[PDB]
């Protein structure tokens, strides 16, 4: 029997409880998705509905010797028990009618036991709308069954318009990813209802797909015997499951190895590259196991994390797949781009949680990695490089090789591959895969990438091409699934965005951005205790999302006059107005802290530059001007300068009020500025090496325009300059720039 | 053989020279002088200075008409000739900042400038920062010898090129007032090794 | 066993693949072609090339040392085991088992036109801070190379000559209390050069091994290669904080054919054997 069973039984196991708290009649819940696939879905096969409607022990012994083997009941039903986290083995569990269930409580969030350490316990609540707007905020709310109406609509619908087969299996999982990852799972004790039912029926399926493959691989049937003659620990010790991992090395390196005349569009285009080719190789990889997008846990900037089936089969397929992998890599980039995969095999034993053994697992896998990542190469891909090589006199400028040069001129294949997609890199072309392209990913086939006109009419009719997007247009039509980008833009260039802004100085600000403490918070994400496995990829990709996404939308509705580079929790790169840019600072900091629930905070580093000027130095400066206040982790921003670093709090409170005040105050008197502004700021900053000759003369001068700045305003002038002068002389000095002409 | 050209840059007015990526604050001076990312002190770049004398030798040398000696004494990069730079400069730091302070002054001044609008007489100051005159820049420059037949030749066609940059300036806004040199007490002394003529080098430079 | 102190006058450049980087230290295969260069410059490069191919001149690559502390890079072991840390002290490792040198610098210069444009362009530079600077360890000390390293210091190893920026002064100051370390013969070997064994032992030469492969080779200067700039056959050695069980000893590999002087590199072995 094809995986199709487990993964559209696993994965829609217990959804139909939705409209379980939905109404108002109470018939056992797997029963209820088993009786309504027949109305919501389809035409759906009874047998592939066992492995959905027989989930415990007393609703399996009723069902033992009518319905027979190869139809795997056993199978969802062992996926749910672990999949939970710990234990549901022998319970009626909520939507079997036994008692008065809990139909009442919303999502709680994964924030705090991410380093349960820093917050204890809390419960979080997530308020959801009928993207979107979520977070994982600590007030109380509930759900409604008006959303659950709504989506039962969308449940007679587009589970009505969608098919139970492979390959649109993960059109149904970018659906979930709309709808179902920020609803909670159940109302049971703690295990599911810190996690959405999404991941955790995804990671359900997964389970059960992995143990299909398993007890295909070591050819084990009669499931009773092997599963049922106690709460199955001792057959939950065997090497049945792999949380492998992906790592990519050097990618910083590699997308900041420019030296170009275009520099912005190619940063641009090769840091959406590199996560492309990542997603790429881990589709592959699950396409070549003949698995979906459900073991999937999470993919990063660099990093992919799964969960495969434990075969021979499957070792064997995953070493043919490395040697292909790293053959590729080798003939294209050389050892600036070496990928690392690396598995730890675990046990069911091992996913049960009680006997310890995930950060220390965590810590095997890093191992593994890095114990492959020391040893790299064997020794005739070595020979292969070192004999390969031949003497010429043309080199591209960037990508400084001699090969793949392409003739006549002097840019390598991928780095002219990577200045074509940069210019049309837009806010809403599709990524579609194809034999012919232009951008190269293993194994052999190209990236085209084209926008959504050409596009269109062959990625139905030409078939087996997995195409990409960043557009929720897909409605189960298209087979295309979307993976979002920053790729906000005013208009992508600098002469016609700074001659609009003619009210302050004529200057371009950049912007250089990271998260605070996020190696820490992966080298111990979740402990022991308190863990099932699909709970940490919430926190994460609901941090790319907000980056992306949010980022995206939000420079949208305030109209900035900002465009955007990169985007991540190490990698934020926006050029843009400093007028715009540096109130865009402010509000970022908030949004990043009330989406963090002022958890995980921002430093940021802020500069300001001439509008003519290269912008790799920009990008240098001002990541080196980010670092001077990373270290400071702390939360902090420097202005423009390593000497002028802030807190968040230091700068919204001190200088927009010493700057509001400022600009609420001078802009009341037609005969002092602003000279006087410039003789203050003169004194002002020369206080830092002569002391009381430039106080004293500050008083007197405070007191002889007493008369005109106001009998009030010379005295906060006064004790704003004894008390907090750094963050006065910056506030005089932006209400300078931002007063100009 | 190798040989070393010894000397000092005393100054008669302004070297600005270079600038540096900081940010320009409102305040002080923008656009500053170049200064030691460490010891912050005043220094020219060896190359402004390699610069000029390559600029002052090329224009008179073959006046009329790059040439030979334009790439004999100061290298090339050519597709068809490339030859070894037969000079050898390195970035000259402020010397004499012991006596520039028994002056009780500082090593560099701040200089206020301005243009007006020829049409509508508004000012626009700018503020650049120079080093004082009066500084002494203590300099070494070494010699890629690798034929004694032309040695004589060098000198003679360097020492024109150490007085010709005496009557020009040396970097920044040269043409107001600036960057304005001489060459005090400039003599040769070799390296390694040991060179027999070296009198009419030193008697070269001295003249 | 010798040092070879390196005291800098100057900012320096050593870069990696362009101009506007620069690196803290500069490789083996570095020092060689510069000093071979020089022999050039006075005419004993065959017997220099010899005494380097019969390992009389085996050589390190150039480390960070502070005032009487000497670093190397952070040996990758490949132990059940910060990121940030770069070096750790020859005589402190096995505690393993307060770092300053300088600062990077940008110095941004123009090449002047008379009717064209003034072209900018800006190089990459370190600058080592007062009692700092870089050592390089050599093995049996010779006369030649005597000669040899006081004509480099007047023509200024680095990247960018002749303006105006890599330029120091030497000194040997023969070591007392650090060659007992390389007598020390232990369990873990250390590599301390850019080294590629020939082909004969590299795949024996894997037994634990926690390298890093690093692309070394450029452009190619002469009064007399190839009539216009080439570049060389790129050549890919391990990087020097490599860790190993097998020791291999490389060779200096020949990377020019088409001009008509050779053109060589310098990759052989230098170890520290510890626990």
């Amino acid at each position: 029997m094809d995986k199709i069973n487990l993964v559209c039984g696993s994965l829609l196991h217990n959804i139909g409880k939705i409209i379980y708290r939905g109404t108002s009649e109470r018939a056992k819940h797997s029963k209820l998705g088993g009786d309504f696939i027949k109305s919501f879905e389809q035409f759906r096969n009874t047998e592939l509905t066992d492995c959905i409607r027989y989930h415990h022990a007393q609703e399996i012994t009723s069902v033992k010797s009518n319905k027979e083997k190869n139809s795997l009941f056993y199978i969802t039903y062992i996926a749910d028990n672990i999949s939970s986290g710990m234990d549901r083995r022998k319970d009626l569990e909520e939507g079997a009618e036994g008692f008065n269930w809990d139909k009442k409580v919303a999502l709680g969030s994964v924030f705090n036991v991410l380093n349960e350490k820093e917050k204890g316990r809390q419960n979080y609540s997530y308020p959801f709308v009928a993207e979107p707007l979520n977070f994982p905020t600590a007030t109380q709310n509930q759900y409604t069954t008006s959303y659950y109406d709504g989506l039962i609509t969308d449940m007679k619908t587009i589970l009505q318009r969608l098919k139970p087969d492979k390959e649109h299996i993960n059109s149904l999982l970018q659906m979930m990813e709309s709808l179902w990852s920020y609803v909670p799972s159940s109302t049971d004790k703690n295990q599911l209802v810190d996690i959405s039912l999404y991941d955790h029926s995804r990671t359900t399926a997964a389970i059960a797909s992995a143990i299909y493959d398993y007890f295909q691989a070591e050819n084990i049937t009669d499931y009773q015997k092997e599963l049922f003659d106690y709460n199955a620990t001792e057959f939950y010790d065997k090497n049945a499951f792999l949380m492998m991992n992906f790592d990519m090395s050097g990618v910083q390196n590699f997308i900041y190895n420019i030296s170009g005349s275009k520099a912005l569009k190619s940063l641009r285009a090769r840091s959406f590259y590199l996560d492309m080719l990542l997603e790429y190789i881990s589709d592959n990889l699950l396409e070549k196991l003949e698995l979906s997008r459900a073991n999937i846990l999470y993919v990063g900037g660099g990093h992919a994390y799964l969960l495969l089936a434990n075969t021979n089969k499957t070792k064997a397929i995953l070493s043919d797949f490395e040697h292909d992998l790293k053959t590729w890599f080798l003939d294209k980039f050389k050892i600036d781009l070496y990928v690392a995969m690396a598995y730890t095999e675990v046990s069911a034993n091992d996913l049960m949680n009680h006997n310890g053994h995930y950060r220390d697992i965590y810590r095997r896998l890093s191992q593994k990695t890095s114990a492959k990542k020391a040893n790299r190469y064997t020794a005739e891909e070595i020979l292969n490089l070192n004999h390969q090589g031949t003497e010429n006199a043309r080199e591209c400028r960037e990508c400084k090789r001699s090969d793949l040069l392409i003739e006549e001129d002097d840019i390598c294949e991928i780095c002219d591959s990577l200045q074509k997609v940069s210019r049309d890199l837009t806010r809403e072309n599709i990524f579609v895969i194809a034999n012919e392209g232009v951008l190269d990913m293993p194994f052999g086939k190209k990236m085209s990438a084209l926008s959504y006109s050409q596009a269109d009419k062959l990625k139905k009719s030409n078939a087996e091409v997995q195409i990409y997007a960043k557009n929720i247009s897909e409605i189960g039509q298209n087979l295309m699934t979307r993976i979002d980008m920053g790729d906000y833009t005013y208009r992508s260039d600098f002469h016609e965005m700074l001659e609009e802004v003619e009210v302050g100085i004529n200057r371009l600000g950049v912007l250089r951005a990271d998260v605070d403490n996020l190696g820490q918070a992966f080298i111990n994400g979740i402990p022991d205790d308190y863990l099932s496995i699909s709970r940490t990829a919430t926190f994460s990709r609901a941090m790319s999302r907000f980056f992306k996404n949010y980022l995206n939308q939000l420079l949208a509705e305030k109209s900035y006059k900002i465009n955007v580079i990169y985007a991540g929790g190490d990698d934020l790169f926006m050029i843009g107005a400093w007028q715009d840019i540096l109130d865009f600072s402010i509000v970022l900091k908030q949004k990043f802290a009330d989406f963090t629930q002022n958890k995980l905070s921002i430093s940021a580093g802020i500069g300001m530059f001439r509008e003519k000027y290269p912008v790799a130095r920009m990008a240098s400066l001002t990541g080196d001007l980010e670092d001077a206040a990373k270290d400071y982790t702390k939360n902090a921003v420097t202005l423009f300068d390593a000497t002028n670093v802030f807190s968040w709090d230091t700068l919204e409170n001190d200088i927009f009020v010493k700057l509001d005040a400022i600009t609420k105050n001078f802009e009341k008197l037609d005969e002092t500025g602003k000279a006087f502004i410039y003789r203050l700021i003169d004194l002002l900053r020369g206080v830092n090496e002569n002391q009381q000759i430039n106080i004293a003369r500050l008083a007197y001068t405070l007191s002889r325009m007493e008369e005109k700045i106001g009998k009030t305003f010379a005295q906060e002038l006064y004790n704003w300059a004894n008390a907090d002068r750094k963050t006065l002389i910056m506030a005089l000095e932006i209400y300078i720039l931002k007063t100009r002409e | 053989m190798k040989l070393v050209i010894e000397g000092t840059i005393v100054l008669k007015t302004g070297m600005h020279i270079g600038g540096s990526s900081d940010f320009s604050a409102i305040g002080a001076v923008a656009s500053p002088v170049v200064r030691d990312t460490l010891t912050r002190l005043p220094l020219i770049p060896g190359s402004s200075l390699k610069g000029k004398m390559r600029y002052l030798l090329a224009k008179e040398l073959n006046n009329g008409i790059d040439q030979d000696e334009i790439l004999r004494l100061f290298g090339s990069s050519e597709k068809d000739k490339i030859r070894r730079a037969r000079l050898k400069f390195n970035d000259i730091k402020l010397s004499n900042l012991a006596e520039l302070e028994t002056f009780n002054v500082s090593s560099t001044e701040v200089k206020f400038e301005n243009t007006i609008n020829r049409k509508t007489a508004v000012a626009n100051p700018r503020q650049i920062e120079r080093v004082i005159a009066g500084s002494k820049f203590d300099f070494e420059i070494f010699y890629n010898l690798d034929d004694i037949k032309e040695v004589e030749k060098d000198f003679e066609n360097i020492k024109q090129g150490f007085d010709l940059l005496e009557f020009d300036y040396l970097g920044g806004h040269g043409t107001r007032g600036s960057g304005r040199i001489a060459f005090e007490n400039l003599s040769v002394i070799t390296a390694v090794g040991n060179f027999e003529k070296i009198n009419t080098l030193n008697e070269i430079l001295g003249a | 066993m010798k040092i070879i102190k390196l005291y800098f006058e100057s900012p320096v450049h050593f870069g990696e693949k362009r101009l506007s980087e620069s690196k803290i230290t500069f490789s083996a295969d570095t020092l060689f072609s510069a000093l071979m260069i020089e022999a050039v410059g006075l005419g004993k490069e065959d017997e220099f090339y010899q005494l380097a191919s019969n390992n009389l001149v085996k050589f390190s690559d150039a480390f960070p040392f502070i005032d009487q502390y000497y670093y190397i890079p952070k040996p990758m072991f490949n132990l059940k085991l910060f990121k940030k840390l770069l070096y750790v002290p020859i005589d402190s490792l096995e505690d393993y088992l307060s770092f300053n040198l300088g600062k990077l610098a940008l110095s941004e210069k123009v090449q002047q036109h008379d009717f064209k444009d003034s072209e900018p362009y800006n190089v990459g530079t370190f600058t080592f801070k007062e009692n700092t600077g870089l050592y390089v360890l050599i093995e049996q000390t010779h006369p030649l190379l005597e000669e040899l390293l006081e004509n480099l210091q007047y023509s200024g190893i680095g990247g960018k000559r002749n303006s105006g920026y890599g330029k120091f002064k030497f000194e040997i100051l023969e070591d007392s209390d650090i060659e007992d370390l390389f007598s020390a013969k232990g369990n873990r070997k250390i590599l301390l050069s850019g080294a590629l064994p020939k082909d004969a032992e590299l795949e024996q030469a894997l037994k634990n091994a926690s390298y890093l492969l690093e692309r070394r080779g450029g452009f190619v200067q002469s009064d007399t290669y190839a009539t216009n700039l080439v570049k060389k056959q790129d050549l890919y050695v391990f990087k020097s904080g490599s860790t190993f069980e097998n020791s291999f000893d490389g060779d200096i590999y020949q990377v020019g054919k088409k001009g008509n002087h050779p053109v060589y590199k310098y990759a052989k072995s230098f170890f520290l054997e510890v626990s």
